[PDB]
């Protein structure tokens, strides 16, 4: 089957309807180039190997994907970048599960392919008009809460599985009442032996108002509404609902797309925000040669639609990788983002004012990461902290209480005009004076940074 | 190790956390704002200084988020202490009020800034 | 023949129907704890000592149930005192506040003690 | 019909997913104990004397019971122990209703037994995770509840037939606001002319609010939801749920399985603590020849579905019947129940974190029963008395507060170290010093125990 004389065509201008994709295929010896992105492109729409008599009912060439580019990658040999167009009429409107069906559905297991990756897609502005999008967004989002001027912060009630209802409201509670806007439900708890779902919504429901009347900040739990049907999906929803509570969660790649849409459906609906837990990813995303990089994963939940989604951390990364992080966090948050190869953005997205999506960094963060982290990701995103409350030595309040003087104290350092980047270490030593709760958080942080301490008067 | 107290420790969201800003800090806060062509406006509260929720308890729904607005929002104010005279004036009116400096994007028609300038006695 | 009063006669479950606990009778009771492997646990509540229902009132749901922690579990506690001396350092800190003292269970993540060891006054 | 040659199977290894049954069999004279047991196990699976042409169209070996095992009763001759061995494939999944009919079903009738008696059922934790269980059980009870280091304590208001609905209310506020956690709805009390179910509801509501705001405690009524049809029922039960309260109440082997699943469901699913009374039970499990133990019985109703069960009372009781009791008390709390004939446990029974049910303790206790009750049984059971707090002089009230002073004295003195078993009666003497009402219930007993009375200072 020769594609590379039908599909293969280097003289396609694409169109402003098409959905155009990005892959990096890695041919088998022997297989040329223009062969290879000519099969990406044949098998992902008409996949025909020759011709059948009804193929003449239609026009194949208006129905099929083309290969208009191939561009040989820098780095390695045997490495291209093959650029895809489909035309509009290929997808169902909204169905963020056709479009994945259609792109990726069979080309994965191609023999003339050793590996493939999709590594971006160009959604075109008709048909981003056919999903609803976030229930919310950034900016409703922060309305509804009534917080600006600062990243939003949270913490994981540990350990992950195992605890009791009441005990998990306990720390919520604790957690919630230190200064932290939201407490999060681990993406594996669900409805178990150990702690059934009602029971669990019922406790953190009384733990998060308890916090939210100390403290006079409005206070949010996402509760965990994955489950293994749509209608048990939907039925923990509409207690949380009825609980007056605002925001659930959602694990959108276990429990699918054709499930999150319905629960997004339901929270832009009902005025519940919707949290999403990216677990399973790295089994399709963490190969460089073969899978989707969590750039494409992105943009779908977007689509299908999330408030918030993990985007993992930026801790401990190498520029570079860095960069394809904000490259997708742009994505996420803005309206239009062009083009940058560098940022790994192969094609030029407009959003048509589809609300963005706030995102969550998770993953080893620390009090000392704070002036890092809000200068690289800026106010609009959500930290998550883990055993930096959880680990504090006095407990889960003081521990929420040196995160938040942390935050506050890199905000208050920007906005006065201090660069983050170079001060950023005396920020939170100055910080410590005025904080008990920040200064025992940081003992193991300065006998190393600083060899020492103390205080001073 | 210390016990965070349960009580007299109500907040007003971003700085709160922090010891009560100076002058001289305050008017750093407002002098951010204008650099970033950010809109000043003033809003203050004499009743409800904290969320509660009395007429709807539907997700999403709160009273007490929207405050009063003092005068109008400050277009085309280049000095930040023309802002930090405006906060006078109205604690001098209403001492027993909180009032607080929030700030407007047009790019975005949003407020991106809110911070508390001042708390009444025993606050 | 007496009536029960009506009024002032306000319980905190387990202990509260009998005569306030004498100091000794205290540590009797931090001992049975330690001697069955439960960890101690303070919890104090300043505003709202009885539950109550405000957010919600479907079964199974009262508002108050939960007090705040004072520190944190004392693992590893071998002696009765210490338990005892933070509850004098509790009151000391808020002498107006209720202050109980909880057990936790590891075969089964359970709560299996609670008892008053404090009552402001008037109560 | 020779079944001992295909329905006795002594070389029969038991598989972890059979269904086995310990039956106490009473053959007729001349009939052998292989041939009984195999008549036992053949009537209660494929039932058949000799073979029809169906039986080839699948395998007779695949899906029948099995008599693995015979004992001889130590006590009694003509009486043996039939261990039979059922496959997990004859059993609906979360069905009590048709695991009674296929293992009870017809083989109580079988001509060659003079009597036959079920004394146990190992169900095997394939059959177990087929079933929801305990619409809360112990644990999350006492922690919606917020009671902790203690048995609860309830009442039964009286007559059980008679009075209206709000005198019942009377008795339950006065009840309550004494210083107990429950009152209970009469078996026999649904529906009637005398008192219509709603306004018992209704007022009971009105008592049991005014009982909590008053002692600060949380209070709770055992509404019977038992009912002629399933619609009734599920109505009576949402018009609780409808009124915010705690708990309701079911009569299960009366009201029948199909029902009482239901409403456990319908109570998981709401919140509401379910109440079981074991009416009728006597007619099945008292004589020791003939019917079916209460510890299956039990077992039943922690597998359709129930919060709380009446167990009877261990006042008046030899050890022996003492034993026996612990022995289905274990069943009812405990997660898993090694084997011990001792106390009639025939098999392990494994129960796969199933909540436990909290056993009811009720019967003609005294207040001077409380040392003894609160031995045996331990925090987790729920004592309930009947003319220990409406007959005391004083009335419902003082009642309630000599049985919550003595059951707390009880508590004290044991967590000091004292032994129930031997100063039981001094535990009391000491607190009706300090209790006006305590001792006013206690005067008939001491002249006949202590020979007086008094106090002293």
């Amino acid at each position: 089957k020769d594609y590379k004389l039908t599909y293969y065509t280097p003289e396609y201008q694409t169109k402003d309807t098409d959905i155009l994709a990005a892959f990096r295929v890695t041919p088998q010896p022997g297989v040329p180039p223009e062969e290879a992105g000519a099969a990406v492109a044949a098998e992902s729409s008409t996949g025909t190997w020759t011709t059948v008599w009804t193929d003449g009912l239609t026009s194949l060439d208006r129905y099929k994907g083309r290969c208009y580019r191939i561009e040989r990658v820098v780095g390695e040999k045997d490495q291209y970048i093959a650029y895809v167009a489909y035309p509009l009429d290929l997808f169902e409107e909204g169905s963020v599960t056709n479009m994945f069906t259609s792109i990726v559905g069979n080309v994965f297991g191609f023999k003339a392919l050793r590996a493939l990756r999709l590594e971006d897609l160009r959604i075109p502005p008709a048909y981003v008009k056919t999903f609803q999008g976030p229930p919310h967004g950034i900016q409703v989002e922060r309305d509804k809460l009534n917080k600006y001027g600062r990243p939003l912060l949270g913490c994981t009630i540990k350990p992950k599985l195992g605890l009791s209802a009441k005990n998990y409201g306990r720390a919520v509670y604790e957690c919630l009442r230190g200064g932290l806007d939201f407490t999060k439900d681990d993406e594996n708890v669900n409805s178990q032996p150990f702690m059934r779902w009602r029971d669990r919504f019922l406790f953190c429901a009384e733990a998060l108002y308890k916090a939210q009347a100390e403290t006079g900040e409005i206070k949010g739990h996402y509760l965990n509404a994955t489950a293994g049907t749509c209608e048990e999906m939907i039925k923990r929803a509409v207690f949380a609902r009825e609980l007056g509570v605002p925001i659930v969660m959602h694990d959108y790649l276990t429990g699918g797309f054709t499930a999150n849409t319905s629960l997004a459906h339901y929270c832009r609906d009902n005025g519940l925000l919707l949290h999403i837990h990216r677990a399973m990813h790295a089994v399709i995303d963490r190969q460089k040669n073969h899978g989707i990089h969590f750039r494409v994963l992105a943009k779908a939940l977007r689509m299908s639609g999330g408030d918030h989604i993990h985007s993992g951390t930026v801790v401990g990364k190498l520029e570079g990788e860095r960069d394809i992080t904000l490259g997708f966090v742009d994505l996420l948050r803005d309206d239009f983002v062009e083009q940058d190869r560098s940022r790994g953005i192969y094609f030029t997205q407009d959003w048509v004012s589809l609300p963005g999506v706030l995102p969550v960094a998770s993953g080893g963060i620390h009090v000392w990461h704070m002036p890092a982290l809000t200068e690289i990701f800026g106010d609009d995103s959500v930290l998550q902290f883990g055993g930096g409350t959880l680990g504090h030595p006095w407990g889960n309040a003081p521990g929420a209480v040196a995160n938040r003087v942390a935050l506050e104290a890199c905000v208050k350092a920007r906005n006065e005009g201090r660069d983050l980047a170079q001060e950023g270490n005396e920020i939170i030593r100055e910080a410590c004076k005025w904080s008990p709760e920040l200064a025992a958080a940081c003992e193991v942080w300065k006998e190393i940074v600083f060899n020492f301490a103390a205080v001073d008067v | 190790m210390q016990v965070w107290p349960p009580i007299n420790k109500k907040k007003y969201e971003t700085l709160s956390y922090l010891p009560d800003l100076s002058q001289e800090q305050l008017l750093s806060e407002v002098e951010y704002l204008l650099k970033n062509g950010w809109v000043p406006c003033l809003e203050f509260e004499t009743e409800h200084g904290f969320v509660y929720r009395e007429n709807n308890k539907s997700p999403g729904y709160y009273d007490g988020r929207y405050w009063t607005m003092w005068k109008l929002p400050m277009f085309g104010c280049t000095d930040a202490t023309q802002v930090l005279a405006e906060v006078e004036e109205a604690k001098k009116a209403y001492p027993q009020a909180w009032i607080r400096i929030i700030g407007f994007d047009n790019v975005r028609q949003v407020q991106c800034i809110s911070f508390i300038a001042y708390k009444p006695e025993g606050y």
